[PDB]
RNA sequence: GAUAGUGGCCUACCAUGGUUUCAACGGGUAACGGGGAAUAAGGGUUCGAUUCCGGAGAGGGAGCCUGAGAAACGGCUACCAC
RNA sequence: GACUUUUACUUUGAAAAAAUUAGAGUGUUCAAAGCAGGCGUAUUGCUCGAAUAUAUUAGCAUGGAAUAAUAGAAUAGGACGU
């Protein structure tokens, strides 16, 4: 079905950008 | 000879040999992973506070039968939902719904013979105060 | 194969001292095996021992008196400074007060306590006591 | 072949009159690079043009004296030496083999082959990789 | 013991402890190296030439009588062959059984044992290309086996 | 860093100058001039630390600026000025005068010189050079400038100055069998008289010296001076000589100073 | 040519090299490096953002004036985001 | 000047910033600390201190020649010659 995922420093970083950008 | 290579040009066998037999170990293999930092619900942390959505009343059967008084919560920092127990309170006269726990860990190792839980959590402060001086009647709660 | 000398000379030697014999036959022999086997002889753990040749390497007869608890080799030969012999002197010998932890020094194959005396250092081969 | 460039090789600031006419069609510089390194034969009294020759060039010798190994010989007055050695990790208490290669310049007063063990010099940045240059060879 | 199989065989030859000439044997050491040398012209191998040495002329071991060894001495006349023996019988060898794979397309034991015969021409190979006694171009392959023996 | 620094923590001075570690944050940092920085010694630490004169830091100021303090005949107003080694220091209103000197555990001491000694000053000597016009000149461990040397001086030679004119009086040229005192590294501040020269082409050269009590110890080149001649040295030593001592000496030494 | 100065640092013209199981290259790091910290009979295990040294940055990129020294943010200029 | 098998391994010396570590001294009232202080006629002042130790690999210098490598006249194209 799906493949495996492998999260990069680009990766962890955008995704805490926008969880921050949505909680201010 | 003890089915390791002995020769003293061969310390790197042995380092290549224990990096890779170190993976089988439990507390290695969670911490170079990364695995707290990814899945467990606290994220590497000693506590954490969350948001009272339910009370529960799971229960305890085999071999003891036991109501089990426990509080399904979303936390705070993760958006994640976690039930936890709270002890010594029979009538958790001291925990509304919608209201504000810091939660610490509790290492209670339930049973699968009767499908008794022990959840991995405990109540230690409900809306700031604490669950202790509460039952030991040493503060009053505000009540929002 | 028959890779060290010194180690299958050392268990042929300990293994009759077990059964309690009171000689035993070494082949082949080395410069280094009787070394060794005179700084024995010096303390006397053994007694005296006897050379053959057949023009190939020789064979050794020991006379073994009833001296020897056990000698072995350490068979990586590390290399050790000076306060190391105090590490294996802890690790090898039944006490402070005998056994002979035997180092290869540039001045020759001793007991560590000459080369305390002489104040050398150089590789390991084994211990007696 | 000597003059095989765009622009014409010599040494610099050396001179040949064309009014005294000298049995040699050149004047030639060279040096002794120190250390007790004698200077080869070749380089006094071959005709080829050297900036980076440690004996006809404007290249002093100073630092670290090392010998090495060769591995290759395919390109252009430098080569690749390799030293290694054996570096020791105190846990197990033993050794383990370990290598580098270094870029080295070689002047063309010496014939090196691989295989052959040659002790090098230091000298100032020669290119973007080499730091070394060849005074002395030994043969295998 | 024994690669390529599982044996732990001892059998082999004595060498007695005197190192000097036999008491009983009365012959001139030119003799028996010009003897040496007519079975060398005849065509033999210094193995067959000690064999024949000892069977029928009483000569027990060239470095015995002799200074030398069969091999220098045939070194010494130039009549050394252009490979040594062991690596010839070898090569031989692994060319009969090479043959038989030729006519006969299914025998798996000599597919192995022929592959246990190369690795031993090329263990051995790679000694005698060591030591320089054998040239660094020099390399074992099919049909130069076959130009090397037929 | 983004220029030269301006500053020295009290952590990073030299331990020589035997700061507190708890007066204050920072150490007087010293100004360029005729010694290293490592090597220094600001006139602040020997006015305050050594010779309890000034109590403050401004004190220090004060009389530096009533002109008091000349080094080598000058007069210095820098507070943290780099007094180093062989150096003249001379209080006119307290009549003294100092000689830096290093003490055998490796720290200037205070050292008392009369007014005929007072006058000269050693120096080693680090280049010798042709400058300008064909003219030799000497250059020495504190930086002065000589034009028109002896020939006969070659470097490590140490050459005596008058400090009225500042010239060169006599020297001592660099030979085996004489009286060398030690400039830095570990055996700092004896006095022994030199073995032999051993010669490391390309590299560094070592010196075997000699002490008093026939004690052997190696240095390096650069931490050799030359002072004298056996039993004559042309500066008056401190007290000790120069002479290394093991710790149950100098403890015995102590209790036997110990007499009620 | 440029630089304070070697140097593919860059440019023109030539070659076809260079690194690699003695692990190159790619990937991850909740990785600033070290002096050090905690814990042990020994050997080791795990931390070091943090008072000292060195590096880097002043919201993100870039460029520069002045000056011995800055690609400087309690200096300037432009874009991007506020 | 000409010579001039070498390395691995050990011995010793120098090198290894202070702070931290171990440890010497010292009635901070004791201590954790600090590097102070101690004596007299205290009336015109004497006075010891602020040690020593820690290759932990790389580099440097030196002694050793056991151990373990490698080479040294085999088509002689070998060696010492006043």
């Amino acid at each position: 079905g799906k493949p495996d995922k492998q999260v990069s420093k680009l990766q962890r970083k955008n995704k805490a950008k926008q969880l921050r950008a949505q909680r201010i | 000879g003890k089915g390791k290579p002995r020769g003293l040009n061969s310390a790197r066998k042995l380092r290549v040999h224990r990096r890779n037999n170190r993976w089988a170990e439990n507390n290695y293999k969670k911490r170079l992973l990364g695995t707290a930092f990814k899945s467990s619900p606290f994220g590497g942390s000693s506590h954490a506070k969350g948001i009272v959505l339910e009370k529960l009343g799971i229960e305890s059967k085999q071999p003891n039968s036991a109501i089990r008084k426990c509080v399904r919560v979303q936390l705070i920092k993760n958006g994640k939902k976690v039930t936890a127990f709270v002890p010594n309170d029979g009538c958790l006269n001291f925990v509304d719904e919608n209201d504000e726990v810091l939660l610490a860990g509790f290492g209670r190792k339930g049973k699968a013979k009767g499908d008794i839980p022990g959840v991995r959590f405990k109540v230690v402060k409900v809306s700031g105060v604490s669950l202790l001086a509460l039952w030991k009647e040493k503060k009053e709660k505000p009540r929002s | 194969t028959r890779s060290s000398v010194l180690a299958d000379a050392l268990n042929a030697i300990n293994n009759a001292e077990k059964t309690g014999k009171r000689q035993v036959l070494i082949r082949p022999s080395s410069k280094v095996i009787i070394k060794f086997l005179q700084v024995m002889q010096k303390h006397g753990y053994i007694g005296e021992f006897e050379y053959i040749d057949d023009h190939r390497s020789g064979k050794i007869v020991v006379q073994l008196n009833g001296r020897l608890n056990k000698c072995g080799v350490i068979s990586p030969r590390f290399n050790v400074k000076i306060g190391d012999i105090e590490k294996w002197t802890a690790n090898l010998l039944p006490a402070r007060q005998f056994g002979y932890v035997i180092l290869t020094t540039s001045a020759g194959i001793m007991d560590h306590e000459e080369a305390r005396r002489k104040h050398v250092s150089g590789k390991i081969l084994g211990f007696v006591y | 072949t000597v003059q095989s460039e765009r622009a014409f090789q010599k040494q610099p600031h050396i001179f040949n009159n064309p009014k005294v006419k000298t049995s040699k069609r050149t004047k030639r510089w060279y040096k002794n690079a120190g250390l007790g390194f004698k200077t080869p034969k070749t380089a006094i009294e071959g005709s080829y043009i050297d900036k980076k020759c440690p004996f006809t060039g404007l290249v002093s010798i100073r630092g670290k004296i090392l010998t090495g190994t060769v591995v290759s010989t395919k390109m252009h007055r430098t080569i690749v030496i390799r030293r290694a050695y054996l570096h020791y990790i105190p846990k197990y208490n033993r050794y383990e083999k370990r290598h580098k290669n270094v870029p080295v310049h070689v002047s063309p007063a010496f014939r090196v082959q691989v295989g052959d063990i040659v002790t090098v010099g230091q000298c100032r940045p020669i290119s973007k990789t080499v730091r070394f240059n060849v005074v002395k060879v030994s043969a295998a | 013991g024994r690669m390529h199989s599982a044996g732990k065989g001892i059998s082999s030859s004595a060498i007695p402890y005197s190192r000097n000439a036999p008491a009983w044997f009365k012959l001139s050491s030119e003799s028996v190296i010009e003897q040496i040398v007519k079975y060398a012209r005849k065509g033999l191998t210094p193995s067959q030439i000690g064999v024949l040495l000892r069977d029928a002329h009483g000569v027990t071991q060239a470095r015995v009588i002799t200074g030398n060894k069969i091999m220098r001495i045939l070194k010494s006349n130039g009549l050394a062959p252009e490979i040594p023996e062991d690596l010839y019988y070898l090569i031989k060898k692994a060319v009969s059984v090479r043959k038989h794979l030729e006519r006969n397309r299914k025998d798996k034991d000599a597919k192995f044992r022929l592959i246990l015969i190369e690795s031993r021409i090329h263990r051995l190979a790679r000694y005698y290309r060591t030591v320089a006694v054998l040239p660094p171009n020099w390399k074992y392959e099919s049909a130069t086996a076959s130009a090397l023996v037929n | 860093a983004r220029g030269p620094k301006k500053h020295l923590k009290r952590l990073a001075a030299p331990h020589h100058w035997l700061l507190d570690k708890l007066s204050g944050c920072y150490a007087p940092r010293p100004s360029a001039g005729p010694h290293k920085l490592r090597e220094s010694l600001p006139l602040i630490v020997f006015l305050r630390n050594r010779l309890k004169y000034a109590l403050n830091g401004r004190e220090v100021k004060a009389i530096l600026m009533q002109r008091h303090v000349k080094v080598d005949g000058k007069v210095r107003t820098d507070t943290t000025y780099p007094a180093g080694f062989m150096d003249v220091i001379t209080l006119d209103a307290t009549n003294e005068n100092f000689r830096l000197v290093y003490d055998v555990k490796g720290r200037f001491a205070v050292h008392r010189i009369t007014d005929e000694e007072a006058s000269y000053k050693l120096g080693k000597v680090k280049k010798v050079q042709l400058g300008k016009k064909g003219v030799p000149y000497v250059v020495t461990h504190d930086g002065r400038t000589i034009r028109y040397p002896d020939p006969n001086i070659k470097v490590n030679d140490t050459v005596k100055i008058d400090l009225a004119s500042g010239k060169i009086t006599d020297f001592i040229k660099f030979d085996a069998g004489k009286l060398v005192y030690v400039t830095g590294g570990r055996n700092l501040g004896r006095i022994g008289t030199i073995v032999h020269k051993e010669r490391h082409d390309g590299g560094f050269d070592l010196v075997h010296i000699k002490d008093s009590l026939d004690n052997t110890f190696v240095t390096r080149l650069n931490n050799v001076f030359v002072i004298g001649e056996q039993g004559k040295p042309y500066i008056s030593l401190p007290k000790g000589k120069g002479i290394k001592l093991s710790i149950a000496e100098e403890r015995d030494r102590r209790r036997a100073q110990q007499g009620l």
